[PDB]
């Protein structure tokens, strides 16, 4: 964390020079010998131009350490490296075309419901219980979950608290149905069936526990 | 005289099932031990309710009673109810009479109920700090580096705030910090006097440290011997040490050590804060080189203790000094916890001496078994200066041989301030 | 004042969903293959209502601590909600946590005596 | 005797255990020497139990000693001759037909390996990857520290195992996305890697 | 039913017993909704068909209990005050700071309190391989063993990561490698039936 | 002016006591 | 002295 390092990670940025040596003089013989067609040898020659460019930025400024995330795909080449891998690969990958006819379906199914949670719960999920003092810091645990007011029919607040809006959301306001962004992950994050529930109870507690189970449920079912 | 012989006959028995011990705890309304009710009479000089047949016990809230520990301390210390009652016999004036026991039990006398949440702790008085070592020129080393920032960070900062609260006026102390470069933290770029209004600044500059840079031990501790060497301020001339607080790495920084305290007199104590997985081995190196100790804090509930815990290797060469190191000392004055007015306290540290005798224990000898106290309200010194004889522009006032009065008209039962309050 | 009207104009986009030879055809053909086998469905439903049923005369006088497994939003002490809460541990929702809130030595309910 | 050790057993218990692990582990070499002379020492190879009766013994009469005499810590290593109650389906019809599945599985080998090494392939660099993003950023001022980290190579392998078990991959989502400031246009779009 | 009716005053006991037995009503409607007896008879012989995966994966599951146990048994065992690390060591109460702030302490009891899902018994390990194959909470029971270091003593952060292998090697043979050959075993068992 | 007594490197002292050369 | 605000 925040530029700190050793003298491991001070060794290697040195072994990295070696490294890229070694593969621009790669680059140089095979295309100077035969002039990329390929998608293995492109790819290997984006990997070597990215790494150039990222190691004369870092010698000249001395987001700089941002694209060294191209250095991951250095190990695709072990599988451009053997051929008894790329049969395994493009066997795998050739397998996934016929699902392209689910993955519209499932990205349809994603669309219509992140605009039915867009039309249905948008904005009912900025309120919680705040105590009775002002608001000073959600006073409910360290999980705080969404009320109603007194005319509404979800969560009424405990003895000692008030409904009072001005609440950043149920996962630091990443879990809402604010825009298309927040709804169309949140719908995706229920079809995965992981943290439904969560979402579902939240919304019981924002609006009631009559119609969230007929979205959520549904939701569930078909996607 | 009257704990030292106590203690040395005392037999470390581990079942307290079978054989029970009777106290009185303050802080109350239990196998293996039992409870007495006193009758709690109200009398003067007090301003409450005591009871002069038995010495109440205070123990801490974290700290267990029914450990073997505790139990075994609350047996040998119960001779010394015959020696509080022979004093008060002696003296009817006596005030608070208190052993601070390094366990963490303080037995006092007359016995009288304990004062929110209890924080208190014997092993943190002042008075205790003042007789379980001799005065200290700490200089606190902080690791500002980036694999500090977070949590790590927040621990350093609360651990810092609460070692400056164990130093007195005596005491002499700097905070400085190292991410590549070593700098000071404070506007003081020296060993300052660590009273009320000095420690302040350190404490405020300590909780704007950032976390960001490259760690180097070699240049944080060449900053520290530095600082250490200084001699041209005012200074305690006594225990030098230096507290190192990080969390981890591998740089043992031998050269520096080898240059700076050859002989080896300057104690390193190396903290390591947070859980994390970095190596404290080098942490731990520079502890047992250096005449020093090895600390973990690893979160907010092990700060305090930890941070009291360096005043057992300071008073290793007080307890090989013998009777030379027996010398009552009066602290500053302060507010009694047991609400009282304005108090000084005697002071007298208790050795352990079992196989004495036989010359052959120094294991667990070289440690102290608690200090004494005793103390004297202002009120009494007050009644031994006869003020209506003289004009009513007539006044007696006395210092320590520090400038803080100990008796004057203007001094209030009040803390003193040392800024603006404010609130959040 | 009512919201159910406004669903109606997302549904449009269900008219472009089933176009193409690929995505018609294959969601017809397993529409067509779940109605002709409507007893194997049953199996399911059946199971869902014995387990439900079960669940509601044994877990269903639990106390619903907000702090628990068992709470307003899961319990056992309506068919539906006893449903709801089958359907969520064969989702695979923290169905542990439901059984562990489940075993002896939990406070009953006001009502249950 | 294997599973009759629990957690503060009687002291006898771990005496009749030990003595029976050796007896039947002696006994058991027995079975094995009389085997393979008395029916050649070839055609105790041939066979697929025999080759793993074959190791699970030399084993377990390895291991004894490490755990005899203190170097090493046990690991259950004789636990793996209950691999030969399948045995008593030869009684049964259900014995052809579990044996032409192992057949095939020990045929298939040289793909089920490189099927494996792929899904290892995809792991290594998706953990990379994570690692260059989300490294020395999940550290906040909150009282816990996250264990589900990118900090270290195996603490990113386990995070990405963790991810394509499914299990709680939502919380280092969000831990992902408050890493790189909160919900909003630019950081939030550190959301594709986990999707 | 009648019985029920019949007995009519021990109706403290066996009434709490008889009417669970109640939810056998629509199991009256399968010898009478022809169809239903049809797809209840295809589901009895195909449950004997997967007699062989529904064997071999509950002997690989008991082998990986009774690894466990030999791993973990004794070891997952947690005081409230993370300082202590012995059960005669944690007795009292103990300061905790509400979210992480020091001027806002909390006094709370100190227990020693175990997992959730231990490895002590044979019988305990089963069910915490359970739950670790359903990839539920599984997280959690690995990092509380990596901590694990010793018996009758609480945990250490990091201890042995390396035990890891353990849970990825049981997820990989069992809730994926098993599971899979179920699904597929079934397809193909429907496939020959039916075809 | 501070106190005349200063006790501090005893050569009889210990010195293999730390928090880490045992564990 | 009466506290300030911050
Ligand atoms: C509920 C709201 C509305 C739901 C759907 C409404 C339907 C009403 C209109 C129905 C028209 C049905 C006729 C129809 O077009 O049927 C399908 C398409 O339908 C869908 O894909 C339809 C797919 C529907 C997908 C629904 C998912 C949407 C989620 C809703 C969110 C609801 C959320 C609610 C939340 C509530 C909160 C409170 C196509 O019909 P087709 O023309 O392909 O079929 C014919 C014919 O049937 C032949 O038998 C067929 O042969 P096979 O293919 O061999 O069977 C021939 O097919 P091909 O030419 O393809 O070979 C065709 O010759
Ligand atoms: C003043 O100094 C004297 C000696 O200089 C000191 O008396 C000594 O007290 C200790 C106890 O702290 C005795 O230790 C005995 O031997 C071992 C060592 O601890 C104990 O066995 C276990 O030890 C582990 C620690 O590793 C401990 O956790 C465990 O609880 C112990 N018991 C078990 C496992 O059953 C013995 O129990 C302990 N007691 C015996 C044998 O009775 C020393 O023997 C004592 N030395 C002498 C000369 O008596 C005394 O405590 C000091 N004063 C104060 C106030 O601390
Ligand atoms: C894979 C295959 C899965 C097949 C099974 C699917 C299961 C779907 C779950 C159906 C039930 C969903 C839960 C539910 O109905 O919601 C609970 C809620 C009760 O809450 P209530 O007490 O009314 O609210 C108090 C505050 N107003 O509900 C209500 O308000 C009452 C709604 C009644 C619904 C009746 C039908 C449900 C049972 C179907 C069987
Ligand atoms: C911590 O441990 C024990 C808890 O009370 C105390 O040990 C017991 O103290 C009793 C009180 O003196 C003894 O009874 C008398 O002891 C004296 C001295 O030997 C004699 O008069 C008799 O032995 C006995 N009187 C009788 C029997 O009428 C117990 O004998 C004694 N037991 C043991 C095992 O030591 C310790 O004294 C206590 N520590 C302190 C400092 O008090
Ligand atoms: C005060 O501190 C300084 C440096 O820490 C000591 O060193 C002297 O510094 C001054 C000014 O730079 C100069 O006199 C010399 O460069 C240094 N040596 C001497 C002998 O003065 C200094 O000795 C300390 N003491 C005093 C009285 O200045
Ligand atoms: C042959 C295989 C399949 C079955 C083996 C069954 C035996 C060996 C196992 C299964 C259940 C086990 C028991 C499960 C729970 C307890 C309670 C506790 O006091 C620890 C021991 C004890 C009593 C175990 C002893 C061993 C045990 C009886
Ligand atoms: C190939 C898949 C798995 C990963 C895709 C990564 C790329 C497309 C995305 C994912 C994470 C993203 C980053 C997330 C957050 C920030 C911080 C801020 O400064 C804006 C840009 C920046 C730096 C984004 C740039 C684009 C980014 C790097
Ligand atoms: C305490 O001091 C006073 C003042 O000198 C006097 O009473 C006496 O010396 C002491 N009292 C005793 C010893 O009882
Ligand atoms: C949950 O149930 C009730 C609800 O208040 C109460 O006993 C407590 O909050 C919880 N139970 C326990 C045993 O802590
Ligand atoms: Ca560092
Ligand atoms: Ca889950």
């Amino acid at each position: 964390p925040e530029d700190d390092s050793n003298a491991t990670n001070s060794n290697l940025e040195r072994v990295e020079y070696l490294f890229l040596i070694i593969f621009t003089v790669e680059a140089f013989l095979k295309v100077i010998a035969y002039g990329l067609r390929n998608g293995w040898n492109l790819l290997d020659f984006i990997i070597v131009v990215v790494g150039l460019f990222s190691a004369i930025l870092e010698q000249a400024t001395k987001d700089v350490k941002a694209l060294r995330a191209f250095r991951v795909l250095r190990p695709l080449r072990l599988v451009s490296g053997v051929p008894s891998l790329q049969v395994v690969l493009n066997s795998i990958i050739k397998a996934m075309v016929p699902l392209l006819h689910i993955a519209l379906l499932v990205l349809f199914v994603i669309i219509i419901y992140a605009i039915i949670g867009l039309e249905l719960f948008m904005g009912k999920m900025h309120k919680t219980c705040y105590n009775q003092e002002g608001i000073a810091d959600v006073p409910a645990e360290d999980d705080p979950s969404p009320c109603a007011l007194e005319t509404g029919h979800g969560r009424q607040c405990q003895n000692g608290t008030v409904c009072k809006p001005g609440w950043d959301g149920p996962k630091h306001g990443i879990t809402n149905f604010d825009n298309f962004a927040f709804a169309m992950l949140t719908v995706f994050q229920c079809i995965t069936m992981e943290g439904w529930t969560d979402v579902l109870y939240w919304v019981n507690d924002a609006v009631g526990r009559d119609w969230p189970w007929i979205y959520f449920v549904t939701l569930i079912i078909i996607g | 005289l009257e704990a030292e012989k106590v203690q040395a006959a005392h037999q470390w028995r581990e079942d307290f099932a079978s054989n029970e011990v009777v106290y009185y705890n303050a802080k109350d309304d239990e196998p293996g031990s039992q409870r007495i009710k006193p009758v709690f009479i109200e009398d003067a000089n007090f301003g409450r309710q005591i009871s002069y047949q038995h010495a109440a016990v205070h123990i801490p809230t974290d700290i267990y009673e029914g450990s073997t520990i505790v139990l075994n301390e609350l047996n040998w210390t119960s001779a010394l109810d015959e020696v509080f009652k022979k004093n008060r016999e002696e003296d009817p004036s006596l005030l608070w009479q208190v052993f601070g026991s390094a366990t963490g039990l303080a037995r006092y006398y007359p016995a009288s109920p304990w004062v929110k949440i209890d924080l208190y702790d014997v092993r943190r008085r002042p008075w205790y700090i003042q007789g379980a070592a001799s005065p200290k020129d700490m200089l606190i080393l902080v690791d500002v580096s980036g694999s500090v920032s977070g949590l790590t960070l927040k621990l350093i900062r609360t651990s810092v705030s609460e070692m400056l609260e164990t130093l007195s006026d005596d005491d002499f102390v700097n905070v400085a910090s190292f991410n590549s470069n070593a700098q000071d933290v404070s506007c003081f770029q020296h060993l300052v006097q660590a009273n009320v209004r000095n420690k302040k600044v350190l404490k405020d500059a300590v909780n704007n440290i950032t976390a960001k840079g490259i760690t180097d031990y070699k240049k944080g501790f060449s900053f520290a011997f530095e600082q250490l060497l200084n001699y041209n301020v005012s200074r305690a001339n006594c225990n030098k040490i230096i507290m190192l607080f990080t969390d981890g790495g591998e740089e043992r920084a031998q050269e520096i050590f080898n240059k700076y305290n050859k002989d080896k007199k300057v104690r390193v104590f190396t903290f390591s804060v947070g859980q994390h997985n970095y190596d404290r081995g080098p942490i731990q190196w520079m502890a047992c080189e250096n005449k020093g100790y090895y600390y973990e804090i690893p979160s907010i509930g092990a700060i305090r203790i930890n941070t009291q815990e360096y005043l057992d290797v300071l008073g290793r060469p007080m307890v090989l000094a013998g009777d030379k190191a027996k010398q009552v000392q009066w602290t500053n004055v302060y507010l009694d916890a047991l609400e009282l007015g304005l108090v000084i306290t005697g002071t007298l540290p208790v050795f352990n001496i079992t196989g004495q005798f036989e010359n052959k224990t120094n294991l667990k000898n070289q440690l102290i078994l608690g200090v004494m106290g005793v103390d004297v309200s202002l009120e009494d010194i007050k009644r031994l200066t006869p003020r209506f004889t003289l004009c009513p522009n007539g006044y007696y006032f006395a210092i320590d041989p520090n400038g803080y009065v100990l008796l004057h008209p203007n001094l209030q039962p009040k803390p003193i301030g040392v800024g603006i309050p404010t609130i959040n | 004042s009512i919201t159910f009207f406004r669903l109606f104009r997302v549904m449009r986009l269900v008219k472009l969903l089933s176009r193409g030879e690929g995505i018609r055809t294959l969601l017809w053909t397993f529409i067509k293959s779940f109605q002709a086998l409507p007893y194997v469905a049953l199996l399911i439903v059946m199971l869902f209502f014995i387990y439900a049923v079960i669940g509601m005369q044994v877990f269903g006088k639990i106390a619903l601590n907000d702090t628990t497994e068992i709470n307003r939003n899961n319990n056992f002490q309506t068919f539906p909600q006893a449903v709801l809460l089958l359907f969520r541990c064969a989702t695979g929702e923290a169905w542990q946590d439901i059984m562990l809130a489940c075993m002896p030595g939990k406070k009953c309910a006001p009502e249950s005596e | 005797t294997i599973a009759s050790e629990h957690y503060n057993q009687p002291n006898w218990l771990t005496e009749v255990q030990d003595t029976a692990n050796k007896a039947l582990l002696a006994l058991f070499t027995a079975e094995m020497l009389l085997k393979m002379y008395s029916l050649g020492l070839q055609a105790y190879f041939v066979s697929l139990f025999n080759r793993f009766d074959c190791f699970v013994v030399c084993g377990g009469i390895l291991e004894t000693i490490l755990v005899e005499t203190k170097i090493m810590s046990p690991l259950g290593i004789s636990v793996l001759r209950c691999v030969r109650l399948l045995r008593i389906f030869k009684i049964t019809r259900y014995w052809n037909s579990l044996s032409n599945l192992v057949a095939s599985l020990l045929n298939s080998v040289r793909s089920i390996a490189s099927l494996l090494l792929l899904l290892f392939l995809f792991i290594i660099i998706f953990s990379l990857l994570g690692m260059q993003l989300f490294g020395g950023k999940f550290n906040f001022d909150e009282m816990q520290t996250r264990r589900s980290t990118f900090d270290n190579f195996p603490q990113s392998l386990l995070t990405v195992f963790q991810i394509l078990t499914g299990e709680d991959w939502n919380s280092v989502m969000y831990d992902g996305i408050m890493a790189y400031g909160g919900p909003s246009f630019p950081g939030m779009l550190v959301c594709i890697y986990f999707i | 039913s009648l019985i029920s009716f019949g007995i009519q005053s021990s109706a403290i006991n066996v009434v709490k017993i008889l009417r669970v037995l109640r939810v056998l009503r629509p199991l009256r409607a399968i010898n009478r909704a022809k169809g239903l007896k049809h797809v209840v008879q295809c589901v009895f012989v195909a449950i004997r068909t997967i007699g062989n995966i529904v064997i071999v994966t509950t002997l690989l599951q008991f082998m990986f209990a009774c690894i466990g146990v030999q791993l973990f048994k004794g070891k997952l065992y947690t005081c409230s005050d993370s300082s202590k690390q012995t059960e005669a060591e944690c007795k009292g109460n103990y300061i905790t700071y509400k979210d992480g702030e020091v001027d806002h302490p909390i006094i709370q009891p100190r227990s020693w309190e175990n997992s959730k899902f231990d490895f002590d018994n044979v019988l305990a390990a089963m069910m915490a391989l359970f739950t670790v194959s359903t990839f539920e909470g599984w997280p959690e029971l690995l990092y509380r063993s990596i901590d694990s270091h010793t018996e009758d003593k609480g945990p250490i952060y990091n201890y042995r990561v390396e035990i890891s292998i353990f849970f990825i090697i049981y997820i990989i043979i069992i809730a994926f490698f098993m599971m899979n050959i179920f699904v597929g075993f079934v397809i193909v068992t429907f496939q020959e039936q039916g075809e | 002016k501070g106190p005349d007594v200063c006790f501090d490197n005893n050569v009889l002292e210990d010195y293999t006591d730390c928090g880490g050369v045992s564990g | 002295c009466e506290p300030g605000a911050a």
